[PDB]
DNA sequence: ATATCTAGAGGGATC
DNA sequence: GATCCCTCTAGATAT
């Protein structure tokens, strides 16, 4: 539920240092801060924010006992994030010129998430780290800071100007700030930082150490603070005798804003002087007016019209048994195409919790799917009044979990039967081989992935299924522009977001040639 | 055209349902 | 064309040898063709009741039409299918329907097909509508109409000659005949099909009724591009191409207002005014607002427009991709289709076809930009090339061309909770295996019917035909629990010994 | 109680 | 311009 983040964000003097043509890594660190508290606060989660700023001119920390963690105060304390915080964030901090050791940081931000949420209830405590590591640190107390956070359940994520591993485009796909850049100071606390990760979770907290360029086209800082979906317990029937109890998630679903645009007066800024109402007026002339009360509701049937009562309609309706999980038949997984999908969502079926024998049995049926290479079609209805739906069930197995994946298949109501000329078959599209070879020679150039030497793995240059949906961050930067300064038009779409949505510069560069000989070879004319 | 149905020209004759019918 | 409709004509002859019959379990042809009408009348209302169907017998002794040609009585002029057509076809319908049309309508009287022609002819004429389809259905089961008289045979011939040079498609029907219908000793010359394709006698007549009286319920919305966008390569090479939905959810039709007393169809306004004075709240003296706990954003609605704005309507090619990195369960909403239109870009059919051809030889699917309409944030999309499909009728099972498939977004796939895998033995997973290959059967996209939709159609029907008791559509969805049953025996007995303990349900 | 079903304002296609 | 179709948005409302 409740979460309680704290964000350490480094500000001394080396965060401020830019090499020309690369954004200096304080600005880098303020945008992947400034996007997480506008998602935080325009998305109105309940989550507990702080922000502890080191290697700043002055000293404001419970920790400051004198000659010790200096340079280090706490800005923002435990709270919810307001406007407020968002106007700190974009003007009012500003880098300094001192430096601080960032074990420090972390004791005091330890001790901020300790010594602040007595008495409020957290069900995570996270702390984000955004810091170039080229400080000088004393490695003193890192046992106790390690027993701290395995202690008392807190994660940790690392935030460099460099990623763990052309011209460099903030936000974009490529290299990043130059891997011989990163100086001994900067090499000692990187393997410090690798140390601390591996000893915090394992051979995946280096996962968790992600660069700035990288963070803002990643969701990488929602991650462990993010709230899980709820289960829908149903059972799985094979017939009259076999069930298996199984609790089914929601895998892929489309999400949208959920605060609505409220309509009100330009005159007085309030919604109660306007309201909308719904006038009914006879089709013929003179526009009689009828009441609600005096109409009927009636359905179309050819020509003619007939009357169809809601309470007819409701007792006439098609009436379901209730929720049901019910396998028809096992089928050929060829059989069933890719591109019949329906629906808008996609079900990940696991057994029920914390149950052996459901398990064990699901784990049956799946690899019994997979060895025969099969799919298993099931009605679907996730309530008494749901409308039944016939989907796909196919097995999905990975290194540490297996369940089924669950899409809606079509009714025979949900094709459409155009037909289309053939493309082939015809003699006025054909291309010629020249035409053919310079675009499989565009093709060439313009691969999205890489394979791989010494291993039959292929690398996705352009993963768009890891990139954040633009518009929701468009609009909180919209909306927070609007709120500071409610006197200026809004503000250009940001340069990283061009980047993030903007394939490789290799790709580009790549696929010059190649798209000028498609141009001189397939003459295009715009009809007038 | 071959498919073609007779009802409504331009599209395909749907054929009936049929369910599961098992091997 | 688009707006064009459909228009349809039956052509019943109402000679005394089509109220014969060869048997009494077997329906005389009359009202085996009047239910070929029905069928295709309620088959038409689910369906395309934009489109228009006539009823027209020959050979009666009483006339009715617009020409006063004798021995032609048009029961019904081109006009869209309704259930009072419907019913009044069916009062012929059956025994002591066929005795009623006997009484008011002549039977056994000479005709003459030119004249016939020449009624359906003004019938197809006289409506002012756009058609793409002129068609006639013929119901005959006589082979040679004027196999004496050899002049009105002739000009009937030309008559035909004549309607398909000016478009109209004649159609055969023949019923049952008890020597044979032996088409091609007149009818040849005359319908429009290329050739006989069966140069039998044809003792039995269901030739293509069967399909008639097949009855399917679906909407069979017309084809029409969801969007023409135009796909750029860079910046300069962009081919016009168009997007269709070749699968959508079908959703029952919404319910229409009426007056309660009149029955008539009531037309909705909305207004907005002040709760001041009631002037009307005009769309400029009005904002969008949003209040974030304590602090009020207030923007535009041109603002609100502005702030989704990225691109430009159309694809913008990213790159191309290999189709093994597309995984199935990523799976967002549902696809569409992407095929070539030259009548924007001229030229764009070759690049078309030349990039499917390649997508389709190196198995990779083009990774572009969608952004539908102006005003919309893109999308990332993959157009996964899609070869013509043709099966052992060879027709068009799967179109050419592009499949546009949805790529969700980082924040469109959601978090799950951490679950300790628990692998089974391989006795428990053969064991499965076993109970899979029991039920196992052949699945096509056509194989089952929304029960809903089915159950909202038959109400319908029962509704506005006043029938007794609505039938009961069969729910194919709905498990076959008695056959799987006995299909399985004793294995779901040992699976469930091997898998669940004594002690568990 | 989240979700689903249902219900209303918009943007192109096509006349 | 008008009509139908299809997202999209917003609201309503049983399990």
């Amino acid at each position: 539920n409740k979460a309680a983040v704290v964000l350490c964000m480094d500000v001394g003097f080396t965060m401020s240092n830019s090499i020309p043509g690369i954004e200096s890594p304080f600005e880098q660190a303020k945008k992947v801060i400034t996007m997480f508290v506008q998602r935080q606060v325009f998305a109105e989660n309940k989550d507990e924010i702080a922000l502890v700023l080191f290697g700043t001119d002055g000293t404001d920390n419970p920790l400051s006992g004198g000659d010790q963690y200096q340079n280090i105060t706490v800005h923002r304390h435990l709270m919810l994030p307001d406007f407020d915080l968002l106007e700190d964030i974009e003007s009012k901090i500003q880098p300094g010129s001192q430096q601080a050791d960032f074990l420090d940081a972390l004791i005091v931000s330890m001790d901020v998430i300790q010594h602040e949420t007595i008495g409020k209830k957290f069900e995570k405590r996270h702390i984000e780290i955004f810091t170039d590591l080229s400080s000088r640190f004393s490695k003193s107390q890192l046992d106790i800071i390690i027993h701290s956070l395995k202690k008392c359940d807190i994660s940790l994520q690392f935030f460099l100007p460099f990623s763990l591993g052309g011209p460099f485009r903030l936000g974009g796909h490529g290299p990043s700030f130059p891997l011989k850049g990163i100086t001994e100071q900067q090499k000692e606390g990187l393997e410090i930082v690798k140390m601390v990760m591996i000893s915090l979770e394992g051979e995946d907290g280096l996962d968790e150490i992600y660069s700035f360029s990288e963070s803002l086209r990643k969701l990488c800082v929602f991650k462990k603070i993010e709230r899980h979906s709820i289960h829908w317990p149903c059972r799985l029937t094979i017939g009259s005798n076999l069930s298996i109890r199984i609790a089914a998630y929601k895998s892929i679903l489309q999400e949208r804003v959920k605060k609505t645009w409220t309509v009100v007066d330009a005159k007085t800024l309030k919604k109660e002087d306007i309201q909308k109402e719904t006038v009914y007026c006879l089709n013929d002339d003179d526009e009689t007016e009828v009441l609600k009360e005096d109409i009927i509701q009636g359905f179309r049937y050819g020509s003619d019209i007939v009357p169809f009562s809601k309470v007819d309609e409701e007792q006439m309706k098609y009436k379901s048994e209730g929720k049901c999980f019910s396998v028809l038949g096992f089928c050929k997984s060829s059989q069933v195409q890719r591109r019949f999908f329906m629906g808008n969502q996609v079900l990940k079926v696991f057994a029920a919790r914390d149950d052996e024998a459901a398990a064990v049995a699901l784990s049956s049926l799946i690899h019994a799917l997979d060895d025969l290479d099969m799919v298993a079609i099931v009605r679907y209805a996730y309530d008494k009044r749901a409308n039944p739906q016939v989907g796909v069930a196919f097995p999905h197995i990975k290194h540490n979990y297996e369940c089924l994946v669950y899409v809606q298949l079509p009714f025979m109501e949900d094709l459409r039967q155009y037909m289309f000329s053939s493309l082939k078959n015809s003699k006025k599209y054909a291309p010629t081989e020249a035409q053919l070879n310079a675009v499989d020679a565009l093709i060439d150039s313009m691969s999205l992935a890489k394979k791989d030497e010494k291993t039959d793995t292929l690398e996705d240059l352009f993963p768009t299924t890891k990139i954040p949906n633009p518009r929701f961050q468009r609009l909180f930067q919209c909306l927070l522009h609007r709120a500071l300064h409610p006197r200026e038009p809004l503000p250009p779409i940001q340069q990283h977001i061009w980047n993030m949505l903007n394939p490789p510069a290799e790709v580009t560069t790549k696929s010059q040639i190649p798209l000028s000989k498609i141009k001189t070879l397939f003459p295009l004319i715009e009809a007038k | 055209c071959p498919g073609e149905s007779l009802i409504n020209p331009g599209f395909k004759s749907r054929k009936p349902a049929g369910g599961v019918d098992f091997d | 064309k688009y707006s064009g409709r459909d228009s349809l004509i039956f052509l019943v002859d109402a000679s005394k040898a089509m109220f014969e019959s060869q048997s009494e379990d077997e329906l005389t042809p009359f009202d085996m063709s009047i239910q070929c009408i029905q069928s295709v009348y309620i088959s038409k209302i689910i369906s395309s009741d934009r489109d228009l169907l006539a009823v027209v017998f020959y050979g009666t002794e009483k006339d009715k039409n617009s020409v006063n040609f004798k021995n032609i009585y048009v029961l019904q002029e081109l006009d869209n299918p309704g259930a009072k057509r419907i019913l009044e076809l069916d009062q012929f319908k059956g025994q002591q329907g066929q005795k009623r049309f006997q009484d008011m309508m002549g039977h056994g009287s000479d005709y003459s097909l030119s004249e016939v022609l020449w009624v359906c002819a003004n019938l197809f004429s006289d409506v002012q509508f756009k058609m793409s389809h002129k068609r006639i259905m013929l119901f005959t089961n006589e082979d040679n109409p004027h196999g004496n008289d050899s002049a009105k045979a002739s000009r009937a011939r030309t008559k035909a000659g004549d309607l398909r040079d000016t478009g109209i498609f004649l159609d055969l029907m023949h019923l049952k005949k008890p020597g044979g219908f032996d088409i091609s000793l007149f009818y040849r010359d005359i319908i429009s099909i290329a050739e006989d394709e069966d140069l039998r006698v044809h003792f039995e007549e269901s030739s293509k009724l069967e399909d008639l009286l097949r009855k399917v319920r679906a909407k069979e919305t017309r084809k029409r591009a969801l969007s023409r966008l135009k796909l750029k390569l860079n910046k300069d090479i962009v081919i016009s191409v168009g997007i269709y939905n070749l699968v959508q959810k079908a959703l029952k039709p919404p319910p229409i207002k009426l007056y309660r007393e009149t029955n008539e169809p009531v037309k909705t306004k909305t207004r907005t005014f002040n709760t001041s004075t009631g002037g009307l709240l005009l769309p400029s003296d009005t904002k969008r607002s949003q209040i974030y706990g304590s602090r009020q954003i207030i923007l535009e609605k041109e603002e609100t427009e502005e702030l989704k704005r990225f691109d430009d309507p159309g694809l913008m090619l990213m790159g191309f991709k290999p189709l093994v990195l597309l995984k199935k369960h990523h799976y967002l909403r549902p696809s569409l289709f992407v095929y070539p239109e030259e009548s924007l870009v001229i030229g764009s059919s070759t690049l078309f076809s030349a990039l499917l051809i390649k997508c389709l030889e190196k198995e990779v699917a083009a990774l572009c930009r969608y952004t539908p309409r102006r005003n919309i944030p893109p999308y990332f999309v993959a157009l996964v090339p899609q070869e013509e499909e043709l099966d052992d009728q060879k027709i068009q099972v799967t179109p050419p061309g592009f499949q546009l498939v949805f790529l969700p977004f980082a924040d469109d796939k959601r978090k799950m909770p951490f679950t300790e895998k628990i692998m089974a033995t391989p006795e428990q997973v053969g064991k499965m295996k076993a109970i899979v290959e029991k039920l196992r059967f052949t699945y096509r996209s056509d194989s089952f019917e929304n029960p809903v939709l089915q159950q909202h159609f038959r109400n319908l029907e029962a509704l506005a035909l006043d029938l007794m008791e609505p039938e009961q559509a069969v729910d194919l969805t709905l498990p076959k629990v008695e056959a799987m049953n006995k299909r399985l025996g004793s294995l779901v007995d040992e699976f469930k010994e091997l898998v669940y303990p004594p002690d568990y349900n």
